[PDB]
């Protein structure tokens, strides 16, 4: 029950605010965004907390059809915690960076009582520019679009799971964490066709959908058997009786585009590296509703988490 | 204060310079020193470093002595205190960097004139340096050679409220001594300003601008506090002089004791409660003062013959400022003497900071060519 | 302590890292800072840190000469915080971004485990725009500028520590938190002229100057009875034998200016709200010293916290 983004909403109240996007468009040109991050443990397969904090502000500033350039690296950290897991969280840090053909500008650095934190928090902000005839939003499905997913589902949300909860699985799980600018650019070539883009962080593609659905006011339609995820974790998800449509993504970008460039946009998301997976895999209805079809036409509400 | 008539004179080293040496000293009573040769150019008296005119006057000098003895360092030896000018200076210099602990260097000091090269027992006692695990350091006994040390033997740690303030206002560096045990100090502490004191109190709790410290230098402050000898100084040391010039002829002294844990510590506050006691008593602070040189004499002794039964170790140095009490050296030499020991002190450079820079050079030295 | 900004520097070494900025300069035109607030208390004398949280933002994206006007919020809220806290919070926001003409744009918010945070920490970044030949940075100062503070000496710092570890003194000290953007734009009316502005937060007056003689590779001379203090902070630091030149600010800018326009500056900081205790406090040599001249002319070299 975190209604504190509410109490947020209602005092920060404003046109940025309301709009409830990645990314603020500032001057019409630039984007603004920030995001902290605190996830446990700081070293999980496939990933740390240094290119986790990188890969998702570099991916949040490009979400409005941007190309990121600027970071800003803000460290809170642990009296006492050791200096070799932070020069590996650094390093990991500059390598994504440097991968994302970007550059941490500013930053901050505290140290805190031992106790007053757990080990290390880090929050990053980013700056982007915006691509020639850039326009996504949010706001901007209509019915007659088609979504797609740039990769499997459930990656980083069940990997961090199976560290964190020490769940032993018959394959290991990596996580999924990677800088999507390069494959943005890619689609950005399609101009006013892409109309949203959104990375299925905290609550999955289900909240993404819903997000999609709450602000085009439309509604969204997907295909079960469309739907790309690792057999992995699949069968962790089918063990716990968990829908992988509600656990996190920090490599996967949901895309939104006009019909008759949704074959283009595929294409395009196929030949880049971070998007050898991607799947058509619903479409943008008239209905007010989030919706998944099974074999056959089965019809059902997709869950909010 | 080694100055005219003695500098720019250097010391004379046995074994010939490996490599050239810049020390530059600490911060009280500076000197540098340059190693070539079989010399170690050490600098007259520079003064503290803590002003633009000292500083301007230690930069010359530094130049000055490079031209006269055609000395051209290749390394720089500096004190680990990290806000020294001395290291900052050290600091900003393009050379490789050798750091040496304070004490460390008062031994090496007086083993350079002597021309030791062995492990020793390090008596060096002064008001404060910049120790290893990051507190105040002043009252060590340690095993070294030129290359390294081992910390033996120390005074349990008090805390110092205020820092500097403490060392002017001395009833300060009192009652961080007696903190633990306040209650038993009843008549000095009842006049300190309430204000002042919830504050001091405060301040020590909650570690605030307060470090902590084993000092010889303090331990006497705190006594010549408590005894009414002085509650503020005009310079550092002063208590530390008055309470060995009015002291009287005795041979009595305090019980001290001894706790074995990682190292050999022992309580002071356990020895200012016999003299508050003998103050209250109303004894005459002449005779206080001989109790506790005594004691102080006394329990350095009893250190060295512990350290020497578990080394085998024989000599002893005896260094840093507190050294500079003719009362405390004398009868420590003694002592020790009569017991066997070799005991050896400063003559050529002085016991106190002014010696810091022949001690940092050899230390140094030994480093390179080791 | 400060062995973890080190870390920081050698690993994003890039020109605007090195620079050691109180905020990046972007396109030759925007500014960019980010910083975090773990102040204890969260509510003490003149202030909370909610009002810090914008403020130090705020002035921080100011000092390369440039108005304020967007910031970022995040959030790291403890398990169980109280929702009235963090309402009193926000709405202290609001109100210090209303003051400095600045609207919160885009955010984020974290609820971690109790005994993972200490109940709240916030990050803010801030951008704002450059003035029209506004060169300011911490590298332009030299031999002859003069040196001038907004204000009095410590108050944020003996406030807060007061507040914190219950110090009772003689006269209770107030925070001085506040949006320094208006006097900034009122100063820089002399473009050109403004060399150097930085707020004496962490660290002090002491360390400002340390950073200036550092960057322009300079000296700076200042002198004992031209420092604005206020009574009850010279009387608290006497007390504990503490220097209120390392005592934190949050409501004062240091400046630095030519010569022949620093009775101007001083003007025209007279004629604001935030700097009516404004004053000349020495100026810039050519001996890459920190110097205090006392009572009766002693130059003391200045202590580095
Ligand atoms: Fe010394
Ligand atoms: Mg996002
Ligand atoms: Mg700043």
């Amino acid at each position: 029950g975190a209604l504190i983004e509410e109490v947020f909403a209602d005092a920060f109240d404003n046109e940025y605010i309301r709009a409830m996007e990645d990314a603020a468009l500032l001057f019409g040109n630039i984007t603004l965004t920030t995001d902290s991050f605190t996830v446990k443990p700081l070293f999980f397969p496939g990933g740390d907390i240094g290119k986790l904090a990188v890969c998702g502000t570099v991916n949040d500033a490009s979400m409005r059809g941007a190309k990121p350039l600027f970071l800003t690296a803000a460290f809170i950290i642990e009296e006492g915690f050791p200096v070799e897991d932070l020069k590996k969280i650094v390093k990991s840090m500059a390598e994504a960076a440097k991968e994302a053909g970007v550059k941490i500008v500013a930053g901050d650095t505290k140290v805190v009582e031992k106790g007053s934190v757990d080990r290390i928090f880090i929050n990053t902000s980013g700056i982007g520019v915006l691509y020639e005839g850039a326009n996504v939003s949010i706001k901007n499905a209509k019915p007659g679009d088609i979504v797609l997913i740039s990769g499997t589902i459930g990656d980083h949300g069940m990997a961090v799971m199976s560290a964190r909860e020490e769940l032993q699985f018959d394959t290991p799980i990596f996580s999924d964490v990677a800088p999507l600018n390069g494959l943005i650019e890619k689609l950005m070539t399609l101009g006013e066709a892409i109309k949203v883009l959104r990375d299925p962080t905290r609550g999955g593609v289900a909240e993404v959908l819903y997000e999609i659905s709450k602000m085009s006011g439309v509604g969204i339609k997907i295909y079960e058997e469309k739907l790309p995820v690792k057999e992995s974790v699949k069968s962790a998800c089918e063990f716990m009786g968990i829908d992988f449509l509600h656990l996190a993504n920090e490599g996967k970008v949901v895309v939104v585009v006009e019909r008759d460039y949704a074959e283009k946009a595929l294409e395009i998301m196929k030949s880049h590296e971070y998007g050898k997976d991607a799947e058509i895999i619903g479409e943008v209805n008239d209905s007010k509703l989030v919706t998944i079809n099974t074999i056959y036409g089965t019809s059902r509400i997709v869950d909010r988490p | 204060r080694r100055a005219r008539g003695y500098a720019p004179q250097p010391i004379l080293l046995k074994k010939e310079v490996k490599a050239s040496i810049l020390a530059v000293g600490g911060f009280y009573k500076n000197t540098f020193c340059m190693t070539k040769g079989h010399y170690a150019f050490i600098s007259h008296h520079i003064g503290d470093l803590d002003n633009e005119k000292a500083f301007n006057y230690y930069i010359e000098q530094i130049e000055r002595y490079k031209k006269l003895f055609r000395v051209d360092p290749e390394v720089v030896a500096h004190d680990m205190h990290k806000g020294y000018l001395s290291t900052q200076y050290a600091k900003s210099l393009d050379l490789p960097k050798i750091e040496v602990q304070h004490h460390h260097a008062h031994i090496a000091s007086c083993m350079a004139e002597h021309n030791l090269d062995e492990k020793v027992i390090g008596i060096a006692y002064d008001g404060t340096g910049y120790g290893t695990d990051g507190n105040v350091w002043g009252a060590e006994i340690l095993v070294c050679d030129l290359k390294s040390f081992e910390r033996i033997a120390h005074l349990k740690y008090k805390p110092l409220p205020g820092n500097e303030l403490a060392i002017k206002k001395i009833y300060r560096t009192a009652l961080g001594f007696i903190f633990d045990n306040i209650s038993f100090y009843k008549n000095f502490v009842e006049q300190v300003d309430s204000r002042e004191l919830d504050i001091i109190l405060k301040q020590i709790d909650r570690k605030i601008n307060t470090a902590y410290v084993s000092s010889m230098g303090r331990f006497f402050d705190a006594v010549a506090a408590l005894i009414g000898v002085r509650k503020e100084v005009l310079f550092e040391g002063q208590a530390a002089m008055e309470l060995e010039s009015l002291m009287a002829e005795s041979e009595e002294y305090y019980e001290y004791e001894i706790l074995k844990e990682d190292r050999y510590v022992i309580d002071p506050e356990l020895i200012l409660r016999q003299i508050y006691e003998d103050y209250m008593k109303g004894f005459e602070k002449s005779y206080i003062s001989a109790k506790f040189h005594n004691t102080v004499v006394n329990f350095t002794y009893d250190l060295a013959n512990l350290i020497r039964k578990e080394t085998g170790i024989n000599k002893v140095v005896l260094s840093g400022g507190s050294f500079q009490n003719r009362y405390l050296l004398r009868r420590l030499i003694e002592k020790l003497s009569l017991s066997g020991f070799e005991v050896y002190s400063n003559s050529k450079v002085p016991c106190n900071d002014g010696g810091i820079s022949l001690g940092q050079a050899v230390i140094a030295n030994k480093i390179l060519e080791g």
